[PDB]
RNA sequence: GUUCUUUGUAAAGUGCCUUCGAAGAGUCGAGUUGUUUGGGAAUGCAGCUCUAAGUGGGUGGUAAAUUCCAUCUAAAGCUAA
RNA sequence: GUUUGACCUCAAAUCAGGUAGGAGUACCCGCUGAACUUAAGCAUAUCAAUAAGCGGAGGAAAAGAAACCAACCGGGAUUGCCUUAGUAACGGCGAGUGAAGCGGCAAAAGCUCAAAUUUGAAAUCUGGUACCUUCGGUGCCCGAGUUGUAAUUUGGAGAGGG
């Protein structure tokens, strides 16, 4: 009940107690997120619009 | 700026200044490369070194 | 040339119809431009000459470009360096005094 | 004059059979990742260096910017549509030239690239560009 | 009695103090030493009086012209700006271009390699130079905390004449009075 | 801009502006600590060439290391400077990624280099995607293993027949020399 | 396979004429000491001394000098199987 | 103005938020580095750039898109297998020591900066705070930054103008 009221408290905000946060490994927590592995240049990013990986097949 | 120059320089007694002068100096030396002769002595002299006995042994000999 | 089609002698080698290749770029790569000339020229006259450059031009003066030259390789490593660097200096004394 | 006297090392191969398993499954499920496209690149027909091998050719690693050109499109799309292409080599055999741009044609022909918004056409897996575009002696 | 002769300083404060001492008693070569000559109280007051006309954009001045240009667009919306050139790269460049009225070169940059350069640039290209004191009276005129270098290119027409006299004062202040000894050690 | 000339002149290393400026500076440095925090670079030139940027998360420590003459010890050498300048720079800041390191300066005891560290927790560096490919684990201590400029020069890692001679190229040479390879059906 | 705003004179590719075309320094390289590989000239690496150029530079280790030729483009960096 | 400030450099805080250390270590990357042994018993040499010692990583590591190999009708990042070949070469009457390019194959993949005036608009970014559809978004604000953060270009090119 008490550890769920202070969850509760504490909800949406960006710094939380660290014994609400997430265990996983010190290592999987010291790993890039999704969205900075995820970041790209323009340059790339333009490229990559530009000319995709196409989808093709070899009969005609 | 006399005053400051004769402060630093009596804290330092505590054309250029000493200070400068003798730090200057303690860093500008020559280095030479080492020559084949000087080398060869440096072998030679960690030959000798490692060609001595031990001081028991040493001891023993010469109070027989 | 052109190949002669055997195996031996002086431009020995198969023979096929010839193509020229596009000229790549990056084989420019020592090329000089307008405004590097302009900058190294500029920092020249800003910086002005090592010890060395000032004892080339003394023997350039006295001594002789033979013995310039001499000194020049002693001090770089290399005949084609010296070589680079007394043409340099020579070019230098010409401006510097006539021109 | 003077003899190998310490032991050496020792490499056996008891894992040849489950290699071969593993490139095979490993073929396999690239196979599915990568489906309806082939397991491999198209590649270029080369002369071999040196005097003992120039006699006959064999594949390059890609084909030059002159022969992409000459086949008509640009390296970056043939790259996205299934062929090597090798900054560094360079072009002076018309013989080699021709049979490079040649092949281009024929691989363009005989290849259909699906529209990348709209609905895909049924098309089977062909496995091997090697195998459908095979080097061939002069 | 004050002790601040036999005072044991820090360490950071001596070094200043023997930094200070060094700069002035060493033989400093010219190229240098032309920067310890620079504009003198009253030009540098009117040259930093103009100048102080044309002190750039700040964030929210550009919030409120942005504001006005999205009412417009759905060239004309603002009107064409005046402003003072400020970045190192940037003033090279406008030197290199000669499109550059008046260039002002801070005194005290370290490392003085960046600027050490400038006014020979300025000679070969013909672009009036001045070597005023303080990068940070500098950024002061850029909305920075300091500044390398500050130029003019274009000024208005009510300005075109205190600017030609103002170039007239540096050359009979600077240029004539500090030919012969800025290429001196 | 300003590149070109600040790499001409500071290629020209014996005029006497850069004498005057190597001379004051190596002094001051000697007054501070020996490994310590550099305001900003003293070379921007050389330092954005190497790999630098004016942002969070880019800092600069400066190193005084003792030459191989003037060593104290409380002939043989094999060890590079400039790695020695870098690996205690990594220890001393052991949060930051070390990308690269340039010579500064020199006298008769000490060579003076100027160290690029990166701040891999820094938001500013793990958004950038020019630069959060050091944010990996893999390349932490770099400089301890060998894996920057320095380290790669002088473990010989460079392509042609002129780079067979290092002690991968022996080891390599040694395991083909004396390597019994014996597959089922024996060759 | 369905649905949502279509993005948009924003971004990118291909054609011709012309002007350019920035490309890393106490580094490259040289000498010497140690070490490493070599039968050997010689080679790699580190210390020390000296230290470049821009139609340049490295490499093509039989002795050195010279002239050509061929081939790449260092002294910054990332990258699956 | 004997004042009041702008900066620079250097500090401090149980300041706000983070990060490093130790373990394991078969495999991987650096440093450091023997001797026994074998060669007439050997100082060259070999063992061996091995054991021991120190440091640093990952699920692989390292290497990697040529300042390459070649000398051909030329090839074309790196890695590994087969090979080259037990060959050329050396030394020995037949004891021994010993390459590399090419070739076949496994796998395949390419790219990023620095160097440019956005100068009709630092277009870039950390943080605090408030809300939201919370691996993040938006507004406001304190800042970083012109001693250069974004866009544009990377030699295979590419940029400016038409």
């Amino acid at each position: 009940q008490q550890r769920e009221a202070v969850r509760q408290l504490y909800k949406g905000k960006k710094y939380q107690p660290k014994d609400l946060r997430a265990k996983k490994t010190r290592a999987l927590r010291r790993a890039l997120t999704k969205f900075e592995a995820s970041q790209v240049t323009e340059k790339q990013r333009k490229k990559q619009i530009a000319f995709p990986q196409r989808k093709y097949a070899i009969k005609a | 700026a006399d005053d400051l120059e004769s402060e630093l320089n009596a804290m330092y007694s505590d054309n250029l200044p000493d200070w400068f002068l003798e730090d200057e100096k303690e860093h500008s030396k020559i280095n030479k490369p080492i020559t084949k002769e000087a080398a060869m002595a440096i072998k030679e002299k960690i030959k000798a070194m490692n060609a001595r006995p031990i001081k028991k042994v040493a001891e023993a000999k010469a109070r027989k | 040339t052109v190949k002669t089609g055997i195996a031996i002698g002086l431009n020995k080698g198969k023979k096929v119809t010839s193509m020229t290749p596009a000229p790549k770029i990056s084989y420019k790569k020592g090329a000089a431009s307008n405004r590097t000339k302009f900058v190294r020229s500029l920092v020249r006259e800003i910086a002005g000459l090592s010890p060395y450059e000032r004892r080339l031009i003394d023997l350039i003066r006295n001594s002789g470009e033979k013995r310039a030259r001499k000194v020049a390789k002693k001090r770089l490593g290399s005949f084609t360096r010296a070589k680079a660097k007394v043409e340099e200096m020579n070019n230098i004394i010409a401006a510097s005094r006539r021109h | 004059h003077f003899r190998k006297h310490w032991q050496e090392r020792v490499k056996v191969h008891f894992d040849q059979a489950g290699k071969k398993v593993s490139r095979r499954n490993a073929r396999a499920t690239r196979a599915a990742k990568i489906a309806p496209r082939p397991l491999d690149l198209l590649r270029p027909v080369v002369r071999a260096p040196t005097v003992k091998y120039n006699r006959k050719v064999r594949a390059g690693r890609g084909f030059t910017l002159a022969e992409v050109k000459a086949a008509g499109l640009t390296a970056a799309y043939a790259r996205t549509i299934g062929i090597a292409v090798d900054h560094r080599r360079q072009n002076r055999n018309q013989e080699i030239f021709d049979a490079n741009v040649q092949r281009l044609k024929e691989y363009q022909s005989k290849i259909i690239v699906f529209p990348r918004n709209g609905k895909a056409p049924e098309a089977e897996q062909v496995l091997s560009a090697a195998a459908t575009f095979p080097i061939a002696q002069p | 009695r004050n002790l601040s002769r036999y005072v044991k300083w820090p360490e950071y404060v001596r070094v200043q103090r023997q930094k200070k001492i060094l700069s002035i008693r060493l033989k400093v070569p010219p190229t240098i030493a032309q920067f310890q000559y620079t504009l003198d109280r009253n030009t540098a007051a009117e040259t930093f009086k103009l100048f102080n006309k044309y002190r750039p954009e700040t964030a929210a001045e550009k919030k409120e012209r942005l504001t006005k240009e999205a009412a417009a667009v759905a060239q004309d919306a603002s009107p064409k700006p005046y402003a003072v050139k400020y970045g190192l790269n940037h003033v090279v460049a406008l030197i290199e271009n000669k499109k550059a009225k008046l260039v002002l070169i801070a005194n005290d940059v370290d490392p003085i390699e960046l600027v050490v350069f400038l006014p020979a640039l300025c000679k070969k290209m013909g672009v009036p130079y001045a070597i005023v004191k303080g990068k940070a009276r500098l950024g002061t005129l850029v909305n920075q905390k300091t500044s390398a270098v500050a130029a003019l290119t274009e000024v208005r027409a009510e300005d075109e004449a205190a600017l030609a006299k103002l170039v007239s004062t540096i050359d009979a202040n600077f240029a004539d009075k500090y030919d012969e000894v800025k290429k001196h050690w | 801009g300003a590149y070109k000339y600040l790499e001409e002149l500071q290629r020209k290393k014996q005029s006497d502006v850069l004498r005057f400026l190597q001379r004051v500076r190596v002094w001051e440095y000697r007054q501070k600590n020996v490994i310590h925090r550099a305001a900003r670079p003293t070379r921007p030139d050389k330092a954005r060439r190497l790999g630098y940027k004016a942002k969070q998360g880019f800092v600069i420590y400066r190193v005084r290391v003792r030459r191989g003459n003037r060593k104290r010890p409380v002939l043989k050498y094999q060890r590079s400077l400039r790695a020695t300048a870098e690996e205690r720079v990594g220890r001393r800041a052991a949060n930051l990624r070390v990308l690269n390191s340039y010579w500064v300066n020199q006298d008769s005891t000490y060579k003076y280099f100027e160290v690029i560290l990166v701040d891999p927790q820094h938001k500013a560096i793990r958004r950038d995607a020019r630069y959060n490919w050091i944010c990996d684990p893999v390349h932490k201590h770099r400089e301890a293993r060998g894996l920057t400029a320095t380290g790669k020069k002088s473990r010989g890692i460079n392509k042609g027949h002129k780079f067979n001679n290092t002690k991968a190229g022996r080891r390599k040479t040694w395991k083909r020399q004396n390597t019994l390879s014996l597959w089922r059906y024996r060759k």
